[PDB]
DNA sequence: TTTTTTT
């Protein structure tokens, strides 16, 4: 479960990526199922809204037994793990995972070609704020990023529901393909990492699995700078059922299509999975991607 | 000032300024009684105090006496029996002195014998006296300890 | 002398528990007093003890024995008033929030305050109060009124550094006209006069028997559909203390209050100009209003002196307000097609007692029309005008910032005009009066 | 009666296996949803109890007091066998249901003034015999009286309220005077009514013990005077496409035709969204309907259909005969306060004074009216106003304009959004159809129960939004409609009406996204409506309304 | 024995 210590157990599941597809939180059907899980927990709705700090000690000590006695109904039996927890004493303990999510969120917010390079410069500018953020004693800045992580996850799950209603997915046999050509709050989508976790949040959602044949997803967005449309590769996530050394596919395909006429194509992105392409030329890029399919 | 008068600037002599308003009624009060006994042919003596007059917390001695010791008629006398008038008035502070925008709030000060009917409702008066708090503050039988001002 | 301190920290489920909450202050009380330490006395045997008390909200009382035995009985103890100690008490009363769940009449509660919390907030703020929801009994069905004891009220140097930084930029006037109404395009003269209203002019305390007036007045008579209504609402939201009124007829908002009743006492409750002494008054529907207490408004903006000579009281009080108008002429846009007067049916002396008079027109400009169209579609959908966060990064980071700045601005500077500029105005008032001569005497 | 011990086993043979309409244990299927929502209330229909075992109906009229005490506790243990940890919520569920003593009575009335909510002792624990006495029951409106004394702590309370109720002025025999009776509230029913309402309560009737007999009604089930498969079977039908014309076809079958004005009225009650920007400002959330009548029209019958189907409707009279829509302290909210998040019905503007002019003025513009009264509050009003006017002299004078035809002023019209106008001309076949459908009236559309679940379920849930790629046509529509109607003489509020009307069509499909079809229907309803108000020279406007499509 | 209405 995500944002455990600084937020309500309610919002924790509400924004939970793992709980998302299994409970179909975007749809209304699982909503009552979620309250049903709390009805098994015997927790009042108002009790779930309180901050973790002020909740009763009984509710604390009995939390894991209650989890063992309720969550199994929905197939959540394999969750509890012996993961490490830091003790800094007086200001309270935090699991390494949560601090990681907050720091990476601090990386993405909390901050012709000259504007794009200027923005790239600003991305590097935000790195030193993170390098400075690695110290334990400098908590002042850390709490801002900790809360902004919640602001992101809110926008993630929101736009996610928007995508769920239109069903823009092209369920093709070769690979699934999608594109977000328009939507609210597109500025946050500039960071590749936004789309990295965003894609991950989709990839586990559309296919739990949900048999059969997990397929890769395509994603892109652009606002200005003449149809930049960053398209980052995405790979399916197995639900524990590395079964095979599959890893990735795209590097060879990118080398094959970039070896063609490659007009306006920019490999400027350091990571091989993401590339900038004109929409005009993205359509044939897709055609060439579908066939000849290297996979 | 009456605005910062409570709790501290308490149980002392306080100089108060303000407006004379809503003058109360004049009633006289008895202090020293004179009583004549018929058979002994002598006079007597008996006093009574209240919280306005003593300024010190003394045991109150209130009933008008008759037939004290032997059976002699305690005929009371007059003229020689003393009296003192009594009056209470309210003084709110000056309105221009008030905070940003509010209804001014007030207290009251009690006068004594030679100063009865010196303030009519509607004048400008400086007042020097002593902040006196009387009454059993709810420990009688819900917010008590009502106030006034003496030695004026 | 050193008493004991007081710490200050910040329904069936809520009886007497550590709960924080939030509401709005309905009405306070007058500073009252309970007792803290007190000594008693036996009136016959002269036996004295002393008791200090803290929780004045029933538990214990005075005994009825001389206590030297441990018959003077019953209660012989007399409270020594000359050797006692006291604190202050406030007793607020709070009103529910006007934005959520009034689907009713407003409900209320009873507050009670302790030592250093007294006399702190003048009513009208939107505040949070940490409390104890306890129960008392006073005025066989076990009817008890509940209450909340108040612990830790919270209100509504480096800032001076950024204040001085913001004071000297020569683009401050325009950046403030980029701060008032982001939802409203156009109407820039109105958009500018609001800037001057929230600051307030000089205040003269002359040897002359009167003092002059500082705050200004805003009129918005004109054609409907202008959304001058949204502008006056946002004016109320910006200033720290202000009264917004929509017309002459309410559900519940009044204007010198006359309250006659318990103990058969007359007392002064309040009103509306009283809350806005030294603030902004917004009056909508200037022509939809009656002449019943209008006279108080015909004077409150000019000499700051409300007189009351009724059955209860006979005082002369203060009112340092500023009134903001939003009228509608008769028949809409046609009032300017006949003679240019013909607007207030009574007379023009009220307008002479105002400061600024603006006329809003309605002229077709297709580019302006398309711009006002897509500007407003962008306001509703796709948050295009709402880009503001990079604008926050570049201009006017907050509204609450503007409020803190006005609080700092009003009492610090002592403005006055300059002597070399006075002859300019003296030569200009001549030209305006001549302008009226030209339009008047020949016509 | 001690036999209720054995009756507790058998009364659940009715609870969890009530087989009606092919099984469907409504109680057993309901309990999982009751503890799901933590409502601590169970509903019991007197029909089902009278249908299965009427011995309990006898146990209602003869002894309603201890029967509930035996019934709710077994409902508690019957619920806890279903939820293993429900006792952590409340652990107690209370249930709902001279010849009048000791019986349950179905009672009508109107709510007079009332009091606040105070807590009342429920558990009583008591220095004589050393320590405390022990727990005892807190009798309702009576003491325990087991030397000792009740201490402040260790006391579980319960919220209390008594409600005065007086007789309803509607079924009063004409000319007589109403009388009073007492109603006391308990736990989940705390402060349910509100002044200015009617009510139907299910009360048990008692009387006082002795004074040193007044009767008191304790009430169980408040119902106001008029499920999972119920919304999903609902969604199996709501997925279709042709519900647009069908709504108007299912709106009002009494007068048969007039689909345009009926669709506009059907759109009005269905609602709009004000959409307050986060922190910035709120615009407007209502649809304004004006319907210029004609004597000789059953236009009033339509608005009566509006009042019976809709949520909160108070018929505002023609001239001062009633309620008065402006709250005022007199020897207290107006009728508009009653209609919050509802639709009000105000008509005959020809005979309404300035009081109504200020109230309606402010309410449809930005929702809140202020005065020159000794109390200062800001109560808002989110009513929806539907009018029904009447022309001056003739029903339609001449080719002269609408503003010349009506006797109102321009800004009051400016507050209005849609103008549906009917026409009176001699049509032979329309009279034939009219008389024949009248005969049918004295003899495929949605049944009225489903449409009422439709609008109530929709307005609490459907939240329309819009994208930025389709409003450019709309921008062009406003630009041409304003810029071309310059020669005609126009409403900027109608620009906001475009989204606020068009959002209801997405509310019709419950899709949350505004398709192009919704904007096209909104344009095809608004533009021609503005067209219909002119002179015979409207042929030009007809000849420029092609590009409009 | 005085404050909000309406014919
Ligand atoms: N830029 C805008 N210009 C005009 N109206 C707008 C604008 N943006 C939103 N609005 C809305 O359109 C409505 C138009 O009415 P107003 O501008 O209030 O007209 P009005 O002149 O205030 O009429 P009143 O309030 O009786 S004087 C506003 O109340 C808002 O709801």
């Amino acid at each position: 479960l995500f944002l455990l210590r600084h937020s309500s157990l309610y919002d924790s599941f509400y924004y939970s990526n793992y709980v998302n597809a299994k409970l179909s939180l975007w749809n209304e059907n699982g909503k009552k199922r979620l309250h049903k899980m709390f009805a098994r927990m015997g927790i009042p709705l108002s009790t779930a809204q309180e901050t973790w700090l002020y909740m009763d000690h009984s509710i604390k000590r009995e939390l894991g037994i209650i989890f063992d006695k309720n969550l199994d109904r929905y197939g959540l039996q394999d969750i509890i793990r012996d993961g490490f927890v830091r003790t800094l004493g007086y200001r309270g303990s935090i699991s390494a995972s949560e601090f990681v999510e907050a720091l990476t969120a601090l990386l993405e917010v909390g901050n012709s070609a000259q504007k794009l390079t200027n923005l790239r410069k600003r991305w590097v500018s935000n790195f030193w704020l993170s390098w400075d953020a690695l110290d334990d004693r400098k908590v002042e800045l850390l709490n801002r990023g900790i809360q902004l992580a919640q602001d992101l996850q809110r926008a993630i799950f929101n736009t996610g529901v928007a995508i769920l209603e239109k069903k823009l997915i092209k369920h093709l046999r070769i690979y699934r393909l999608c594109v977000l050509q328009d939507g609210p709050d597109l500025d946050l989508y500039r960071n590749p990492l936004t789309l990295l976790r965003l894609g991950n949040w989709l990839i586990e959602c559309c296919a739990e699995s949900e048999d059969k044949q997990l397929l890769p997803m395509v994603l892109a967005s652009i606002d200005e700078n003449t149809d930049t449309y960053l398209v980052a590769g995405l790979t399916p996530r197995y639900p524990r059922g590395t079964k095979k050394p599959i890893l990735n596919n795209f590097s060879m395909a990118f080398q094959q299509i970039t070896a063609e006429t490659d007009a306006k194509v920019r490999i400027d992105n350091f990571e091989s999975s993401i590339i900038e392409i004109r929409r005009e030329d993205l359509s044939p890029f897709l055609e060439k991607l579908t066939l000849s399919g290297l996979l | 000032s009456p605005r910062t008068l409570t709790a501290q600037h308490l149980n002392k002599l306080v100089s108060v300024e303000g407006i004379v308003t809503k003058t109360s009624l004049v009633r006289p009060k008895l202090i020293r009684s004179v009583h004549y006994a018929a058979k002994t042919g002598r006079f007597h003596y008996r006093d009574y105090t209240d919280a306005t007059t003593t300024l010190t917390t003394r045991i109150p001695t209130p009933i008008y006496p008759t037939e004290d010791t032997e059976g002699n008629k305690l005929t009371t006398e007059y003229g020689y029996s003393t009296f003192i008038d009594h009056q209470r008035i309210t003084v709110q502070e000056m309105p221009e002195m008030a905070p940003a925008g509010q209804l001014p709030r007030s207290i009251d000060v009690i006068l004594d014998d030679d100063l009865v009917d010196k303030t009519k409702p509607g004048d400008r008066v400086n007042v020097v006296g002593v902040f006196k708090s009387l009454g059993a503050g709810g420990m009688n039988q819900l917010i008590g300890f009502k106030t006034l001002i003496l030695g004026n | 002398s050193l008493p004991t301190f007081q710490l200050i920290l910040n329904d069936s489920e809520h009886v007497s528990k550590i709960v924080r909450l939030s509401g709005i202050i309905i009405s306070t009380s007058v500073l009252s007093s309970r007792a803290t330490y007190l000594s008693i006395m036996c009136r016959n045997c002269r036996h004295t003890t002393s008791i200090t008390i803290n929780n004045f909200n029933n538990t214990v009382s005075l005994p009825r024995s001389c206590l030297s035995t441990i018959n003077c009985g019953p209660d012989p103890y007399i409270i020594i008033h000359e050797s006692s100690k006291f604190i202050d008490q406030q007793f607020l009363k709070l009103q529910e929030i006007p934005e959520l769940v009034p689907v009713e009449m407003p409900r209320n509660l009873t507050m009670t305050c302790d030592r250093y919390l007294t006399n702190k907030v003048i009513p009208g703020t939107r505040v949070t109060i940490v409390g104890i929801y306890s129960i008392y009994n006073s005025k066989g069905v076990a009817i008890r009124t509940p209450y909340i004891k108040i612990l830790g009220i919270q209100s509504d140097e480096e800032e001076e550094e950024e204040f001085l930084q913001l004071s000297r930029n020569p683009k401050l006037y325009e950046i403030l006209t980029n701060s008032i109404a982001p939802s409203i395009f156009g109407n820039e003269d109105i958009k500018k006069a609001i800037v001057c209203l929230l600051m307030g002019g000089s205040k003269k305390i002359l040897p002359d028997g009167m003092r002059l007036r500082g705050d200004i007045n805003v009129l918005l008579l004109g054609d409907p559909g202008t959304a001058k209504s949204q502008l006056l609402k946002f004016v109320e939201k910006v200033s720290p203390i202000a009264v917004y009124t929509s017309g002459k007829g309410s559900s519940a908002a009044g204007l010198a209050s006359v309250q006659r009743p318990m103990t058969r006492e007359f007392y002064l409750e309040g009103g509306a100009m009283v809350l806005a002494d030294g603030g902004v008054v917004c009056i909508d529907e200037f022509d939809k209003m009656r002449d019943e207490d209008r006279v108080a408004i015909h004077e409150a903006m000019e000499q700051q002196t409300i007189s009351i000579a009724k059955a209860g009281i006979t005082t002369v009080l203060n009112s340092r307000t500023s009134v903001l108008a939003a009228a509608n002429p008769i028949y809409g846009r046609y009032d300017d097609l006949k003679s240019p007067g013909d607007n207030i049916d009574f007379q023009t002396t009220i307008l002479s007692r105002f400061d600024m008079i603006f006329i809003v027109k309605d002229d077709h400009n297709e580019e302006r029309d398309i711009s006002i169209a897509n500007h407003v579609i962008n306001i509703h959908t796709g948050n295009a005008n709402a880009q503001n966060q990079q604008e926050e990064n570049g201009s006017e980071i907050s509204i609450e910032k503007m409020k803190r700045y006005i609080t700092y601005c009003r009492l610090k500077c002592a403005p006055r005009l300059s002597p070399q500029a006075a002859e300019k105005l003296s030569s200009n008032f001549v030209t305006i009066r001549k302008q009226l001569l030209i339009n008047e005497l020949e016509s | 009666p001690n036999v209720s011990r054995t009756i507790a086993r058998e009364l659940k043979s009715f609870l969890l296996e009530y087989t009606d309409e092919t099984g469907r244990s409504v109680y057993g299927a309901r309990i999982r949803t009751l503890g799901e929502m933590n409502s601590e209330s169970l509903e019991v229909n007197y029909r089902h109890l009278a249908e299965s075992k009427a011995i309990l109906a006898l146990f209602l009229a003869k002894c309603p007091e201890e029967m509930l005490k035996i019934f709710d506790l077994v409902a508690m243990e019957a619920t806890e066998l279903h939820y293993p940890d429900y006792a952590r919520i409340h652990s107690e569920i209370h249930v709902r249901i001279e010849s009048n003593l000791s019986s349950l009575v179905r009672v009508t009335g109107v709510v007079t003034r009332r009091t606040g909510v105070f807590p009342q002792l429920k558990y009583v624990k008591f220095l004589k015999c050393g320590s405390i006495l022990g727990p005892f029951f807190q009798d309702s409106n009576e003491e325990i009286r087991i030397p000792f004394r009740v201490n402040g702590e260790k006391t579980v309370y319960r919220n209390y309220q008594r409600v005065t109720l007086q007789e309803a002025p509607g079924t009063v025999p004409p000319g007589r005077l109403p009388r009073h009776r007492e109603v006391i509230l308990l736990a989940d029913l705390v402060d349910v009514s509100k002044p200015g309402e009617e009510v139907e309560v299910t009360g048990i009737y008692k009387n006082n013990y002795d004074g040193n007999f007044a009767t008191i009604i304790e009430a169980n089930s408040i119902k106001r005077r008029e499920t999972e498969e119920e919304e999903r079977e609902f969604r199996k039908i709501s997925r279709d496409r042709g519900i647009i014309d069908k709504i108007i076809s299912s709106m009002a079958p009494s007068i048969y035709g007039h689909r345009d004005i009926k669709t506009a009225v059907a759109c009005s009650l269905f609602g709009g969204v004000p959409k307050n920007v986060n922190g910035k400002h709120s615009i407007r959330g209502d649809i304004n309907v004006l319907l210029l009548g004609d004597p000789g029209t059953a236009k009033s019958q339509i608005l009566k259909y509006v009042e019976k189907t809709a949520h909160r409707a108070v018929f505002a009279t023609g001239q001062g005969a009633s309620v008065g829509l402006t709250a005022s302290v007199r020897k207290e909210g107006g009728a508009l306060v009653l209609a919050d998040k509802g639709v009000c019905l105000i008509d005959e503007f020809d005979k309404m004074n300035d009081q109504d002019r200020t109230s309606i003025h402010e309410a449809m513009e930005q929702q809140s009216i202020s005065i020159s009264k000794g109390i200062v509050t800001t109560l808002q009003a989110r009513c929806s106003i539907i009018a029904a006017a009447n022309p001056n002299g003739g029903r339609y004078n001449s080719t002269l304009p609408l503003a010349q035809n009506v006797s109102l002023t321009e800004p009051i019209l400016s507050r209005f959004d849609i103008l549906c106008v009917v026409r009176d001309l001699v049509d032979e076949e329309a009279d034939e159809r009219l008389a024949t459908f009248v005969v049918d009236s004295h003899v495929s559309p949605i049944p009225q129960e489903l449409l009422m679940k439709y609008i109530h379920y929709a307005r609490t849930k459907i939240y329309p939004k819009l994208h930025q790629m389709d409003m450019d046509k709309v921008s062009r529509v406003y630009a041409d409609l304003r810029r071309e109607s310059i020669s005609t003489g126009i409403t900027v509020r109608h620009l906001e009406s475009i989204l606020r009307i068009a959002e209801s069509f997405a509310k019709m499909r419950l899709s949350e996204f505004v398709s192009s079809y919704d904007l096209d229907r909104a344009i095809k309803v608004v533009v021609d409506s503005f067209v219909d108000a002119q002179k015979v020279s409207v042929r030009r406007q007809l000849r420029r309304s092609f590009a409009i499509y």
